[PDB]
């Protein structure tokens, strides 16, 4: 059965990159290969069909690229706006199968950055820190490190104990 | 090179269903010579063929709310060759009672046809005959039959699912709807050039011509010659319930014909909503009369 | 054209549950259609597929629970889930047919399959960099504004991580409005100096 393989699964990118990944098939899947773009918090949205075409949508930036066995899904300048998650799909047969969505990013420098509510007094102690790049390590609890923000520039970090 | 429009924008052929012993119906009907059927009146002054090729047009199947896949027969896998020329009757047994092909019976209703004639045929890559190669001659009926179409261009088969290159590919059809592309008045002229355009992508077009024709039930006849000049359209405008040829179109066609292709047709309706329709004849214009003026011809033989 | 999605919500396992697709400008006979799960921080994952002409073909994990069918009166696509576990919990979409398979997409809608039972949330003061901490609130999501949709800018709200009960923040740098739809409650919170 042909398998979808998206490599790579976590794209780093600067401020100088042409996004380039790649597609391998086990089999022959015709030329129904379709990419696929989704920003984080929304439903995705369609990038390229047939592994070369262009939707009219999308801008001409993003260039798609042959077929031989891997498929390429090319980009002529890198900016801060294309920064999401890119999905394969193999729409040549009945079993449409998906992949790994690869996150993209934007280059920046290293750089570094509550006693509980009295109706409750239960105890939860959090602690706050934020702008930093990239993706630090800070006072039981339940450690939430976020996602680096959709800017990429900055985020927050933000974990609770409770006592 | 004309401009045609777009193409279709859906990245999945329909599914064909093809069925063969539902569709081999035994209507016996020869050709008499003496019925002015088929007679080219003599061009430039005033003062020929029998049972042949039938073909059937029926509606897909269906469900009580939503229609299902469609159903043809294998009338793209037999190809056949054009020599002089054939003669074209539409419109045969209608106003009468016939079965809807998929016990249940109805209003016989006319239909349009649609050919395809070029040089060269092979086979599709899977092994299926009916593939025309360089350019080909179009004749599609368009707006619910009310307009014919008539282009020159190049075919090229589309790789999606149950397309000509693609995967699971049984035959390539047209179909249209009654509830969207044919209303009063709003009636829809590119609803069988789109059914065209999902299976085939027309490339390098050098001419489009349109005909416009007005709605009737008139039994009738038609054909088309090349000479060094053109392709000549022989049908309407003169003569309407005589059933003779006359020129109406000069197509520039330089190319030698030899093969020509017929397209199966169906119509998305549910079962409540399913109309028989008319058969379709051609026969042989192999090469071997009395006037009124019009002919109203005995074989020598 | 658009899509419209509804029918999620929290579902005890093993019972049945029901989606709903609505269409505007189109005909869903006209174009095969396809209904696509997400896994809440998981991948994207192809549930089933209409074609025209009523072909359906299902993915393996969910081959004998799940079914697909359309509405030609209504232009609606349906799909029916039996049998359900608590691995079938997640965003589904209804998808029709474009230049690819996925060129339209939809909107959205969660389903959690799990017994603990529904509780609102639980809104506390803001400690001052300032925030209203959400806590013991089943299911999700909660959606939390500022100044009543005045304040955007300098918002960070954070997903909740979970006794099975999810908890969050969210911090700005001042009224927390919080919206839980399945408790159908709405808390708005002052802060102090």
């Amino acid at each position: 059965e042909i398998v979808l393989t998206q490599s790579p699964s976590s794209l780093s990118a600067s401020v100088g990159d042409r996004v380039t990944i790649t597609c391998r098939a086990s089999q022959g899947i015709r030329n129904n290969l379709a990419w696929y773009q989704q920003k984080p918090g929304q439903v995705p949205e369609l990038l390229i069909y047939g592994a070369s075409n262009l939707k009219p949508g999308v801008p001409s930036r993003f260039s798609g690229s042959a077929s031989g066995t891997d498929f390429t899904l090319t980009i002529s300048s890198m900016q801060p706006e294309d920064v999401a998650t890119y999905y394969c799909q193999k729409y040549d047969s009945a079993p449409l199968t998906f992949g790994g969505g690869t996150k993209l990013e934007i280059k920046r420098t290293v750089a570094a950055p509550f006693p509980p509510s009295d109706e409750q007094l239960t105890a939860s102690v959090v602690c706050l820190l934020n702008n930093f790049y990239p993706r630090a390590k800070v006072w039981n609890s339940q450690e939430s490190v976020t996602e680096q923000d959709s800017k990429d520039s900055t985020y927050s970090l933000s974990s609770t104990l409770t006592l | 090179y004309v401009d045609v429009g777009p193409d279709s924008v859906k990245s999945a052929c329909i599914e064909v269903d093809i069925q063969q012993t539902f569709f081999d119906k035994t209507w016996p009907r020869p050709i008499d010579v003496s019925k002015a059927d088929g007679i080219i009146y003599p061009q430039g002054r005033t003062y020929f063929p029998d049972h042949g090729d039938m073909y059937v047009y029926s509606a897909g199947h269906a469900t009580g709310t939503t229609p299902q896949k469609l159903f043809v027969a294998n009338y793209s896998q037999d190809v056949k060759q054009f020599a002089n020329g054939f003669v074209v009757r539409i419109g045969a047994a209608a106003n009468s009672t016939g079965t809807v092909i998929i016990s249940t019976s109805a209003t016989i209703r006319k239909i349009y046809p649609a050919f395809m004639l070029g040089s060269s045929v092979g086979n599709f890559s899977d092994g299926k005959m009916g593939r025309f190669f360089n350019h080909t001659l179009v004749l599609l009926p368009d707006g619910c039959g009310t307009l014919l179409r008539a282009f020159y261009c190049i075919l090229e088969p589309r790789s999606g699912n149950h397309c000509p290159a693609g995967n699971s590919y049984t035959s390539f059809a047209t179909y249209h709807t009654p509830a969207t592309d044919c209303s009063d008045g709003n009636y829809n002229r590119n609803a069988s050039l789109n059914s065209f355009k999902e299976y085939f992508n027309l490339r390098n077009c050098t001419f489009m011509y349109t005909y416009n024709i007005t709605e009737d039930e008139i039994l009738e006849w038609f054909g088309i010659t090349q000479t060094a000049q053109g392709v000549h359209l022989f049908s309407r405008y003169v003569d309407l319930y005589g059933g003779n040829m006359f020129q109406f179109a000069t197509l520039p066609v330089y190319d030698t014909i030899k093969y020509y292709s017929i397209i199966p047709h169906s119509i998305r309706s549910i079962q409540s909503d399913r109309k028989a329709w008319a058969a379709f004849y051609v026969y042989k214009l192999q090469p071997l009369l009395d006037f009124s003026g019009y002919i109203r011809a005995i074989d020598c033989g | 054209v658009q899509l419209v999605e509804s029918g999620g919500g929290l579902i005890q396992p093993g019972g049945s549950l029901r989606l709903s697709c609505a269409a505007s400008g189109f005909t869903v006979i006209d174009y095969y259609m396809t209904w696509v799960r997400q896994a809440p921080g998981k991948g994207l994952e192809w549930v089933s597929v209409i074609y025209a002409g009523g072909s359906t073909y299902y993915a393996d994990s969910v081959k004998g629970r799940f079914t697909v069918s359309r509405d030609y009166s209504r232009n609606t696509l349906y799909l029916q889930m039996n049998s359900l576990k608590a691995e079938d919990t997640a965003v589904y979409y209804c998808t029709r047919d474009y230049l690819a398979a996925g060129g339209l997409w939809g909107q959205g809608a969660l389903v959690t399959v799990s017994s603990a039972s529904t509780k609102g949330p639980s809104v506390f003061p803001l400690a001052p960099a300032l925030g209203c901490l959400v806590k013991d609130y089943f299911p999700e999501p909660v959606t939390v504004s500022w100044n009543s949709g005045a304040l955007t800018s300098g918002v960070h709200t954070f997903p909740a991580v979970l006794s099975g009960l999810y908890s969050l923040s969210s911090v700005v740098t001042y009224i927390c409005n919080v919206n839980h739809k399945p408790s159908n409650t709405k808390v708005d919170k002052k802060v102090e100096p």
